[PDB]
């Protein structure tokens, strides 16, 4: 799943 | 409120406490309560709330998707009344946030950023789950929180800027996974890395570690989606 | 209760999906409510238990032992009043199981010995938090509980068996870091081991893997230990 | 810490 911060 | 008869002071230092014992829970408890004593936060403040409440959101949406996932597969109703339940739940955490937001929190440009970027983090959360007519009515609100956070960070804050640089991620995430819109997703992941490294002598020592990593996130997104 | 209304096979489903999710808390809460049904509990039933208590309490437990070590450190009353908060939370979890035992669950021998040994195990985790006279009444409740586990499976199980094998090495760390006995402790874990290879030729095909781990995890703690 | 199980 993609990076999210 | 029960963490009402504390000194703020004193709930900073249970905050901390908690992250230490891992209890993201109480640590938000903890940060819900400082908020409410009607002052602002500092920049490391702000940031014991948003790990405490992220880990918390995020355990749930993890439930929430391995469930989700079973239901999927499997279409008795259990599993919709056990999914349904972690969802009650989290988008219930979600309201408690977006509401100390509305209440407390929404100064200077980075705290601006900062909360604006949380609005559309936890509207975005609410719509990975939302459904139907009340479902789109989210989706428009994750999309004004982002936008405004990004016209203020452009004008702002340089680009090598770590609150600048991990909105922009998020909000291509945000366009990618909940907007279906792959073009503007990874348009915005591309010219905010490759604008970061045009004016890379702005990196600061405050802050530059911070900056590599999330341009090397916006670069491992990149690498995923192309 | 809250679980009453539901069916107690949708009840062990739920447990079964929280389980999945990692939601042990839920999962907890699904099997108190089983249990409540007032029926025995099959094998695969009573780990379903077993795990979800255990995981919650180990959460608690490595909280509590944080926070802990920084009191000793620091000797503010907040360290006190967060390690005292955690620790609460963590008697209660305890007492909700020894009710559990003591009301519903304390028939064949696996499961009588079985029960015994989560009586022993939690009166433990309790005796590992208290202190004064309340205490010492605590340490000799967890001996009871785990000598007569011990007598029953010595008689009636044979040596390989993974319950008489894995209450035996909570047996002996209790006799370590809870009666200061490092003498017995060791004792039983060497004899443990040793008639267990005695009589190898008694393991069976449904629990052999799980013997030879106890096994391995009784000589972990010996190499500890010198 | 030592092994339970
Ligand atoms: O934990 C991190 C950091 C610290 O806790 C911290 O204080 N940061 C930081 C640095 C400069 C700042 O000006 C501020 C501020 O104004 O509040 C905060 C990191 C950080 C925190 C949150 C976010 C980002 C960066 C980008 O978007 C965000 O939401 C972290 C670092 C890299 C990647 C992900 C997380
Ligand atoms: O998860 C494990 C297992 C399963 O869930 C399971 O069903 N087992 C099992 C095997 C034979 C049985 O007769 C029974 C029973 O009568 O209830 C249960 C393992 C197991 C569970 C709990 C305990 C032990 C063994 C020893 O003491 C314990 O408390 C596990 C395996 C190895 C080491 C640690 C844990
Ligand atoms: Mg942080
Ligand atoms: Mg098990």
């Amino acid at each position: 799943f993609p990076a999210t911060v | 409120g029960a963490m009402g008869s504390m000194e703020r002071a004193s709930l900073i230092q249970k905050a901390k406490l908690a992250e230490q014992a891992e209890r993201y829970e109480d640590m938000a408890a903890f940060m819900k309560g400082a908020v409410e004593k009607g002052e602002e936060l500092s920049c490391e403040e702000r940031n014991l709330l948003s790990v405490a409440y992220k880990n918390v959101v995020g355990g749930q949406r993890a439930a929430w998707r391995v469930l989700s996932s079973i239901e999927q597969k499997s279409n008795g109703p259990e599993v919709r009344e056990y999914r349904e339940k972690v969802e009650t739940e989290l988008q219930g955490v979600c309201d408690t946030v977006l509401g100390l937001l509305d209440s407390h929190l929404i100064g200077d440009a980075e705290s601006r950023v900062f909360y604006l970027k949380m609005k559309g983090d936890y509207y975005r959360y609410l719509a990975e789950v939302a459904t139907g007519d009340d479902k789109k009515r989210i989706i428009d609100s994750a999309r004004s929180a982002y936008q405004e956070a990004m016209d203020i960070s452009k004008k702002e804050m340089p680009p090598t800027n770590p609150i600048r640089l991990g909105l922009a991620l998020n909000f291509s995430v945000f366009h990618y996974e909940i907007a279906n819109s792959p073009e503007e997703a990874i348009s915005l992941a591309k010219t905010t890395f490759d604008e970061a490294m045009a004016d890379l002598h702005t990196l600061s020592e405050d802050s530059y570690k911070d900056s590599t990593l999330i341009m090397q996130l916006l670069r491992d997104n990149l690498t995923l989606w192309t």
